[PDB]
């Protein structure tokens, strides 16, 4: 039922406003240990010999690396994505230039996506960056992805209940609730807001009085947009293991300036980045995936805030490998 | 200590009294029975109950509304009885999610909600008639009915008057445990934080005052139960030492006092004002104010605070930012 | 000066401390020793509010705000301008409230009545302590307490709630809200009823105890009775804070997640999961 | 353009704000606070001598009189002139305006301070249908003690000093509300009966404990006119007597507890 004291608390607004984090140490420790499994950087290698564009036969992304540099990458990729499966997950034992296994082609696009993240989305990932490990955590299927309908459990490494299974219709409300921090909000924030750029998150008017011409009847946004934004915010908070005051002074959710923390701006960039990733890198990959990876509408698994963050306000508590693997970005 | 104020030490039994009303004396059904444990903290007699036309009409319409809600709820769990009990709190009947304006919504998107709203409203009106006419039948003033009227009026405000004034049924209160709760935040978020709505403030002021008054009034009467202060009607018409001491306790404490009758007017007025203030607030919201916080800023009332972590510009307004 | 019936009650005695020294009235107000301590604390607190408010940005009453210290000062004294005034004012408040309660027991004794009213007044003093003293002790800073300002204290209630994503799902809150609602409803019913019996209108004659019970038996099939509604009303009102205090004390010290998630004890039973 | 805007930086909600305060203060000041004054007004000063004309504020603070039509005949009008006639056996302890009064005699018999009774009608309170409301069980023979509960009839009454003071002979019941309000008891060694409000009674299974008065003080409990019914003023006299004991039964009860 309850969590024993003490609680760790932080301050994120002026004194007296009750803004800041409330954290259970046990829970933080369990997440710290889970995230400390991040494999350490492989030892640096001397840049020696010709570029692998001249040495190997089918190297389209990593072509400016030397042989030892490139094989160091391939070791790191195997550690991050398929340590249990090994190099043969993506490769033919007898022909390392064969694209015959689908993980090869996907991994190539993932290489491009990852460098895109570290080069074009520094407004969100800063100097910390991502690697394949950030999402994959040592398995080819990342533990936290989303379909065009809610699935349970959130961690696909756990085995679903009959009711949790997406085909059991009697369990839909619970599948939806657990994605919105157990609220009864009747909206799926992922397909509404993170799958594409079609919907506006902001719903609150920016004037005191209602403007004539947007304020009556069918000119009005339905109230459901406000439910939906709230649902997105429940989901976002739960995905970072935090509460609203991490980003907002609830005195005025819609105001910036002194009424928002810098984390709110970073979160804003995060919404745009996730949209780019899903629309332009992850959703097109239903062409290249087996039918057992796709959802009930032939969609590929896509990313939300939890995919990288897994319940922590900084993924892997700020761990970085950017300086150790320049080939993953940023790219000049 | 006066143990009588905690519970009845020695209970009494006697023949059941029936005060005759101008009509309906035969529509009292049931046989009275007595509960000894109830009788410790209250009156031991349960029943009979009057059973007029308006009361049955209320039960009729109410059950219809309940049934429409429960059926839609069960549809939400594909009629699995076990998941229905599990998920009961999270199940609901929703007004339209899409913007149809004031057009009648499809049954699958708000029509059933509108239906359940109609029958609940009829049930409330029917019960109101019961509350009113029962008073006149027994030769009593209609004070309760006018308080109850304000409470019904507030429900109509959040249920359909405010939707029709802004012109969208999408703004009604859903039916269900958690979902009617969720509406409060969706609404407050839409209209710019309800803490900054002065009529929220008024309503809360009166609601808190109802707690203050009933704690204070209840405590007062119990403190003068030894002189019979609970027999309030005859203390109104013939002031006894009970209400003299009650009046002097307050006068010597706060500098002024009520009478045994006027304290009930205070209480009645405070109760009424919870609902009247709430209704003015909803009637103004959406029709004439869009963001209550900005409205308080416009009129120079909102507090401001220093930044703690750095002030943060809206990134969407920086040059070259994506949409 | 005096109500027509007042003089025969204006007798010596009933004090708790000081005997005759403070046993007197000033206008309608009984004084007593706690009358004196109350005025002391009120004068001190209002002075500190005034001094603190003048060192602040504005004089608009809606925007004045005396705030507690940053969390980093823990449970220690903080500099006057940045939390100290809040600390001082808080102590005056407690002095004033407790003095006020004890003054009411003295008035009760002199009149030979029950102490029920100061007893009831303990509940809101207790709730004030839950918010400003006990819960900040359990968390380790006075910084978690609420600020003194007409509108600013609402911003604290606001953010405090959203620190647990949706406070409405707090079970102690649900209980508290339910008593606030039913208490306001009962007071309307009780006041409505009394007035309806004494004021039927039209020159009709005033009715009776039996009419009172007949009305509620007729409408809802039960009538708790005259004395009992007063006991119930004190019970209902008191439980707004008595049950609410659990939902407040729990948040932070005994629960750190959102309050919706707390209901997983029900939702996640394996039997129907 | 804006819904709710008016000329020169006014909007409708701003006006309603003012109107709402005006409504509140009107009802509170001009209505409720005058209703509050239908008892005990006009106030009493160190002799209000101006018999020729009333002072203006005393007229302004009062509501128009209202008349109650009583259920068993009669009318009451409030407010009205009701000075307290009876001589009070109290003396001013000082010259100050709000200094307390002191009892000159025995305050329980003299009915001052917490022992004061109101001057209610010397009238028996009545049921809906005219009968006496508060009657002992010997008269109210269709009323019983509920099965479960002490029958006090026969039990002794122990006073504050631990002395048995009498024996409970009957319970008086409210026939309108089905609720016992008094015990009747014979005071031992005095050949008379006394009534006790239940609220002063600690009902145990072998005794009735009564802490408000001493055993000897049961002798001077106000007596009733009739044996089998009570008037509203008598109810006040009886109830007040024990309440006066809370402060007066012993010299130490009026002084500070600390
Ligand atoms: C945990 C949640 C709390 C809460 C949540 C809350 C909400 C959500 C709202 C209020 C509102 C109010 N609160 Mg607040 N509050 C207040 C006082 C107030 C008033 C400004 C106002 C109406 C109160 C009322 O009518 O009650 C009933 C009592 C009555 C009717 C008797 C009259 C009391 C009088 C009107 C109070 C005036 C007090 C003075 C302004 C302050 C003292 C000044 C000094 C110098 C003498 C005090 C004095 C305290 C203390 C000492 O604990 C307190 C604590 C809390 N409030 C907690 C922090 N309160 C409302 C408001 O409009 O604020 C702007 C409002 O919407
Ligand atoms: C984040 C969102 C919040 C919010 C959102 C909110 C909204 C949107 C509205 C309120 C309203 C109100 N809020 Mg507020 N609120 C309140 C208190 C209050 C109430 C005093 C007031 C009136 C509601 C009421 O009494 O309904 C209880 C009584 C009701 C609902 C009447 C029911 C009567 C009916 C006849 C009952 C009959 C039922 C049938 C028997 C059953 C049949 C059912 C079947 C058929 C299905 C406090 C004390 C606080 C604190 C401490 O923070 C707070 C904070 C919040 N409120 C946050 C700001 N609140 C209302 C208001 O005043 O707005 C100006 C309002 O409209
Ligand atoms: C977004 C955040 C929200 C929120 C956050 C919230 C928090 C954080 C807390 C509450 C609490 C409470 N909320 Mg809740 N809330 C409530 C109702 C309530 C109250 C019943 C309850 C107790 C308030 C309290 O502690 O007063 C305090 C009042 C005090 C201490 C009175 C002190 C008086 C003092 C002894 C004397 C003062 C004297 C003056 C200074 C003297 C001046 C007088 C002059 C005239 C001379 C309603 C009805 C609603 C609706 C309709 O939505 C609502 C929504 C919300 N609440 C939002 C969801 N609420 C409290 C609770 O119980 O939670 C379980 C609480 O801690
Ligand atoms: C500030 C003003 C307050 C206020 C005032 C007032 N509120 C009143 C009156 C006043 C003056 C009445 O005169 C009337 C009444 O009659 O009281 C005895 C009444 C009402 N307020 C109810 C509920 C409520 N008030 C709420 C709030 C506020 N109100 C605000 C706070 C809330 C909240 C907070 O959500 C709720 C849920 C119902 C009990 C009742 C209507 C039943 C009905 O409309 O029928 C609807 C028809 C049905 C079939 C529903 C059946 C179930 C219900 C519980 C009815 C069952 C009764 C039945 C007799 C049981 C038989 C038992 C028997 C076998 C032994
Ligand atoms: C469930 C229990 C209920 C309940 C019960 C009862 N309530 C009682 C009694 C009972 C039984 C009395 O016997 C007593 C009284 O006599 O009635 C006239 C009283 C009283 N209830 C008051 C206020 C009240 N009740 C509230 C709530 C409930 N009550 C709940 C609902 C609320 C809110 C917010 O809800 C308020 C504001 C005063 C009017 C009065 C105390 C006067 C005092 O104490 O004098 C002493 C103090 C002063 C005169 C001023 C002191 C100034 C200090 C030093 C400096 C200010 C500091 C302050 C903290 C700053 C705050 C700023 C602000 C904007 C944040
Ligand atoms: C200057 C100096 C040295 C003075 C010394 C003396 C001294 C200690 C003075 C104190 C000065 C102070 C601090 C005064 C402030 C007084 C205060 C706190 C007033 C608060 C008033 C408020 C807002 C009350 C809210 C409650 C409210 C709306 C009450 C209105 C209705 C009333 C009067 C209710 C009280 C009341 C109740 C509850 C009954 O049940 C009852 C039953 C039968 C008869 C009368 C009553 C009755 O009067
Ligand atoms: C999927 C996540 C892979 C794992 C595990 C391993 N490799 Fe890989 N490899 C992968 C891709 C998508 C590519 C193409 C790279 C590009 O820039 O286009 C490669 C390439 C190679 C090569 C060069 C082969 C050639 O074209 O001649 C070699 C030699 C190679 N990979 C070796 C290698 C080893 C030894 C691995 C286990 C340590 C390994 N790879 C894992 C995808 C994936
Ligand atoms: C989150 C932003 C990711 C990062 C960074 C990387 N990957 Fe990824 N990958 C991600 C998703 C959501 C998916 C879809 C689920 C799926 O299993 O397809 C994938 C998929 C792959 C695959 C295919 C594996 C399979 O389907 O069995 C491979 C081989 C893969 N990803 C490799 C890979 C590499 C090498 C990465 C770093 C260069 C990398 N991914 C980053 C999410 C994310
Ligand atoms: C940071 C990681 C956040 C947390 C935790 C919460 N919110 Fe949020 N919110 C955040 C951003 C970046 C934005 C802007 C979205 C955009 O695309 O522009 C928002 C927006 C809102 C809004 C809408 C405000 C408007 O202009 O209409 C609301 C009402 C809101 N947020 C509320 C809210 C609540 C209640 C939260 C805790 C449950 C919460 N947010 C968390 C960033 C972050
Ligand atoms: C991997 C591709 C990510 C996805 C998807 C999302 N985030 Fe992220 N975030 C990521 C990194 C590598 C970092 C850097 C950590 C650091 O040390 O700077 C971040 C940072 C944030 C922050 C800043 C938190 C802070 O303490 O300063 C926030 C508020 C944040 N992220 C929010 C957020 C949201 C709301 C997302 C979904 C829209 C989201 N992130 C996705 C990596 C990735
Ligand atoms: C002209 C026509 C077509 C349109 C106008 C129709 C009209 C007047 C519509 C009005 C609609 C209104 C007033 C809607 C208001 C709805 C509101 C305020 C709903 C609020 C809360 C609902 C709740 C809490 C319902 C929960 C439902 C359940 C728990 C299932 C029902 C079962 C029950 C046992 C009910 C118990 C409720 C409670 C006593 C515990
Ligand atoms: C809007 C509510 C309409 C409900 C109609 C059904 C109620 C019937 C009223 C009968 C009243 C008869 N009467 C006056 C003798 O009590
Ligand atoms: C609880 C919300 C209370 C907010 C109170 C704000 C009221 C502002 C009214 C302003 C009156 C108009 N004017 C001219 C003085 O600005
Ligand atoms: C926010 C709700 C406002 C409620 C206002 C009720 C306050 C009662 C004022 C009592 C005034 C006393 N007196 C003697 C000056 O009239
Ligand atoms: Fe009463």
């Amino acid at each position: 039922c309850f969590e024993p004291p003490p609680a760790t608390t932080t301050q994120t607004g002026f004194r007296g406003l009750s803004m800041g984090e409330v954290l259970h140490p046990a829970t933080v420790k369990a997440k710290k240990e889970r995230d400390a499994q991040y494999p350490p950087a492989l030892a640096a290698v001397k840049a020696e010999g010709p570029p692998v564009s001249q040495v190997y036969k089918n190297v389209k992304v990593l072509g400016n690396l030397t042989e030892a540099e490139f094989l160091r990458t391939m070791t790191a990729i195997t550690e991050w994505v398929s340590p249990q499966e090994g190099c043969t997950y993506c490769h033919d034992e007898n022909n390392l230039a064969s694209e015959a296994k689908y993980p090869y082609v996907v991994a190539r696009r993932m290489l491009e996506m990852t460098r895109a993240i570290n080069t074009n989305w520094t407004q969100h990932v800063a100097q910390t960056g991502v690697t394949c490990y950030t999402c994959h955590r040592g398995t080819p299927l990342p533990p936290y992805v989303r379909y065009l309908e809610p699935t349970l459990p959130l961690n696909n490494r756990e085995t679903p209940t009959h009711v949790e299974r997406v085909e059991t219709r009697s369990g839909y409300v619970v599948r939806l609730a657990k994605y919105t921090a157990y609220s009864a909000l009747n909206y799926d924030p992922f397909t509404m807001f993170l799958a594409n750029d079609k919907r506006q998150v902001r719903v609150v008017p920016q004037t005191a009085l209602p403007l004539v011409g947007v304020s009556r009847g069918k000119e009005r946004r339905p109230l459901s947009d406000a439910y939906a934004t709230f649902a997105l915010m429940m989901s976002i908070s739960d995905s970072l293991g935090t509460n609203c005051t991490f980003c907002h002074n609830a005195q005025t959710f819609e105001s910036w300036g002194k009424k928002s923390t810098p984390q709110r701006a970073i979160a804003w960039w995060g919404i745009r980045m996730v949209r780019d990733l899903n629309m332009n890198y992850l959703a097109p990959l239903n062409a290249s995936l087996p039918a057992s990876r796709l959802g009930r509408q032939g969609e590929a698994p896509q990313a939300d805030c939890r995919t990288c963050h897994q319940g922590v306000t900084k993924p892997l508590f700020g761990a970085s490998r950017l300086k150790d693997y320049p080939e993953l970005g940023p790219i000049k | 200590a006066d143990y009588q104020t905690i519970y009845t030490q020695i209970q009494a039994r006697g023949p059941h009294i029936t005060v005759s009303g101008e009509w309906g004396d035969n529509d009292r059904v049931g046989k009275p029975f007595y509960s000894y444990w109830l009788g410790k903290i209250g009156d031991a007699q349960i029943g009979p109950i009057y059973l007029g036309a308006s009361g049955i009409a209320a039960f009729a319409f109410g059950s219809t509304a309940i049934l429409i809600i429960l059926f839609n709820m069960a549809a939400e769990v594909h009629f699995d009885p076990l998941q229905f009990f599990r998920q009961f709190f999270w199940l609901g009947l929703y007004p339209p999610k899409a913007q149809y304006g004031m057009g009648i919504p499809p049954l699958h998107d708000g029509g059933w909600w509108l239906m359940a709203g109609l029958f609940m409203t009829l049930s409330l009106g029917s019960w109101w008639i019961r509350v009113y006419s029962r008073a006149r039948a027994l030769g009593l003033g209609t004070h309760i009915a006018w308080n109850f009227a304000a409470a019904i009026f507030f429900v109509l405000c959040i249920g359909c008057i405010h939707p029709t004034l802004v012109g969208s049924w999408s703004e009604g209160v859903p039916f269900g445990i958690w979902p009617h709760i969720d509406w409060l935040t969706a609404f407050s978020i839409r209209y710019g934080n309800f803490y900054y709505c002065p009529w929220h403030g008024f309503s809360i002021g009166f609601a808190y005052g109802c707690g203050l008054l009933f704690a204070a009034h209840g405590a007062t009467i119990l403190a003068v139960a030894r002189f019979g202060g609970d027999r309030e009607i005859e203390q109104i018409t013939d002031r006894g030492t009970a209400v003299e001491r009650a009046a002097l306790f307050w006068r010597w404490t706060i500098g002024f006092n009520a009478t045994i009758e006027s304290v009930h007017r205070w209480g009645w007025f405070f109760s009424l004002m919870v609902m009247v203030s709430a209704s003015v607030g909803i009637l103004l919201t959406g029709t004439f104010v869009d963001n209550w916080y900005l409205w308080c800023v416009k009129h120079g009332a909102a507090p401001d605070y220093p930044a703690y972590l750095p002030a943060t510009p809206d990134p969407a307004s920086l040059p070259g930012a994506p949409k | 000066a005096l109500l027509s019936f007042e003089r025969k009650y204006r007798v010596r005695g009933g004090t708790l401390i000081g005997g005759d020294l403070f046993d007197f009235w000033v206008g309608p107000y009984f004084v007593g020793f706690f009358g004196v301590s109350a005025i002391f604390f009120i004068f001190l607190g209002v002075s500190l509010i005034g001094y603190a408010a003048s060192q602040g940005p504005t004089w608009d009453p809606f925007a004045i705000s005396i705030n507690p210290p940053d969390l980093k000062y823990g449970l220690g004294a903080a500099p006057l301008l940045e939390g100290g005034f809040w600390q001082a004012i808080t102590v005056c408040a407690l002095g004033a409230f407790i003095s006020w309660m004890l003054r009411e027991v003295e008035i009760s004794r002199k009149l030979g009545i029950g102490w029920h009213v100061p007893l009831a007044f303990c509940v809101p003093i207790f709730m004030f302590c839950v918010l400003q003293v006990f819960r900040p002790l359990l968390l380790g800073s006075w910084g978690h307490a609420f600020p003194y300002g007409i509108l600013s204290h609402l911003d604290w209630v606001n953010n405090f709630g959203y620190q647990y994503l949706n406070w409405h799902y707090n079970p102690g809150h649900m209980s508290s809200v339910s008593f606030l609602f039913v208490n306001a409803m009962a007071l309307g019913l009780h006041g409505g009823l009394i007035l309806s019996v004494a004021n039927p209108g039209d020159g009709d004659k005033v009715k009776t105890a039996e009419h009172e019970n007949q009305y509620f038996r007729d409408v809802v099939g039960y009538s708790i009775g005259a004395l009992s509604i007063h006991r119930l009303g004190l019970f209902l009102a008191s439980n707004i804070f008595l049950t609410g205090a659990f939902g407040t004390i729990a948040s932070g010290p005994f629960w750190t997640r959102g309050w919706p998630e707390w209901w997983g004890w029900w939702l996640d039973i394996p039997f129907w999961s | 353009m804006y819904h709710g805007a008016l000329a020169q930086h006014l909007d409708i909600a701003q006006l309603v704000w003012y109107a709402q305060w005006l409504v509140i203060w009107t009802v509170v000041l001009l209505y409720l606070r005058r209703e509050d004054r239908r008892e005990g007004y006009p106030l009493v000063e160190p002799l209000g001598l101006v018999k020729l004309a009333p002072e203006d504020g005393q007229v302004y603070e009062l509501p128009y009189p209202k008349t109650f039509v009583l259920p068993h005949g009669g009318t009451v009008t409030v407010p009205r002139r009701r000075p307290e006639t009876r001589e009070l056996k109290l003396a001013q302890t000082d010259g100050f305006e709000g200094a307390p009064l002191q009892p000159t005699g025995n305050p329980l018999v003299d009915a001052v301070g917490p022992a004061s009774y109101a001057e209610r009608a010397e009238v028996v309170d009545a049921t809906v249908d005219g009968k006496a409301k508060i009657v002992p069980l010997r008269v109210a023979t269709d009323f019983s003690i509920a099965e479960g509960d002490v029958d006090p009839r026969g039990l002794p009454v122990v006073a504050a000093d631990g002395v048995e003071a009498g024996t409970v002979t009957d319970l008086w019941v409210d026939r309108s509300e089905h609720y016992f309000r008094y015990l009747e008891l014979s005071v031992a060694g005095s050949a008379r009966t006394a009534l006790i409000p239940l609220g002063f009674c600690d009902v145990k299974k072998d005794k009735i404990v009564v802490t408000s008065i001493l055993s000897e003080q049961f002798a001077n409990v106000p007596r009733l006119q009739s044996r089998d019914q009570i008037t509203l003023r008598e109810e006040d006299k009886v109830s007040a007597y024990y309440a006066g004991g809370l402060l007066y039964a012993t010299p130490e009860r009026a002084e500070s507890l600390l």
